């Protein structure tokens, strides 16, 4: 369901920050990963939304990673 | 110009369609504050009572997920401990109320536990 | 190593839950040729000519895909140049008949050319 | 679109090859990450699924890498999970 979708979503996201260079961070990579596990593992979808809630968190917590108006800025103009 | 930063734009866009498309109330609610510059300085945390540090930009953003010392957050309740201004000076909550705002330095930092 | 193949089991699975979702008809001629047996020896090429081999498991797979020197996979077609049995002996296209199935060693490697899309 | 889904899938597939330990082979892994780039950048949907089909045959060349119908039996055996 909706639950096959939020795994989905976070091999994307650590993907996403592992193009971020995130790796050379060791612990917040070890975060990352076990995060991603859990989700994968995840037996409902509260937890997977819960850890998903976190793992994108690293995300937004990275100031210039995403330029998040910037990016929305071409997902509207692109739509 | 570079392959690999086009790459990682084109990957960034699809991850916030998945993100868009799965709707999500606690999802959207964090993607939605950084827009506005409410963003987390760390790891939104899952325990009872794990400390949060997030950017509060604007008094109309303050007004928007704290009441009293609830600051409202990713679908979850958060107990306010502290607030830091941008000087990195403790500001009490009785003064960041609608009168005395501008005379704060914004953006101000809340760090609260969560309370579930 | 038992957390990582539990993980490496919900990746995978995951992986073909968005493979059947997209429905697509070309990825889904190779997941199902792949689960009746016929899989690729090699990268799906896609320049004109280029160079594709794979295992063809028994004569009802060969009867679906090929017909003369015409193989239909991936929704192209593939002009068959090389078929070779379990002992690497060539197999000439006309002993691939239904008559002569049982007297061949399956399964079977083609090796074709791209050529129709 | 589907567009989106190709390329959300394809990266998921490359995480999946990365899994199976393919960067060993520094030529097919060269090559698996060329064609999951130009799915991303991929500018028509024609693209995206041609290039997924070289991609996903990667998967499947690979001889008990995976086992499609340990993995098929699976999904019915889930059913929804």
């Amino acid at each position: 369901s909706k639950m096959s979708d939020v795994k989905c979503t976070s091999v994307v996201l650590l993907s996403v920050l592992q193009q971020l260079r995130v790796e050379s961070s060791s612990k917040l990579w070890a975060q990352c990963v076990q995060l991603h596990n859990d989700i994968l593992l995840a037996k409902d979808t509260t937890e997977a939304f819960e850890k998903m809630v976190s793992l994108l968190s690293v995300l937004l917590s990275m100031q210039g990673a995403v330029d998040i108006n910037k990016l929305c800025e071409e997902m509207l103009d692109n739509r | 110009e570079d392959k690999r930063a086009k790459v990682t734009s084109a990957m960034q866009t699809m991850l916030f369609t998945m993100l868009r498309k799965l709707d999500n109330d606690a999802l959207n609610n964090i993607i939605n504050n950084a827009r506005d510059g409410c963003v987390p300085l760390n790891i939104i945390p899952l325990t009872t009572a794990a400390k949060l540090m997030v950017v509060i930009p604007d008094y109309n953003t303050y007004k928007n997920t704290c009441d009293g010392t609830t600051f409202t957050y990713a679908s979850a309740l958060w107990e306010i401990q502290q607030v830091v201004d941008a000087d990195s000076k403790i500001v009490q909550l009785s003064e960041i109320s609608m009168d005395n705002s501008p005379n704060l330095a914004w953006p101000l930092i809340v760090t609260a536990l969560r309370a579930n």
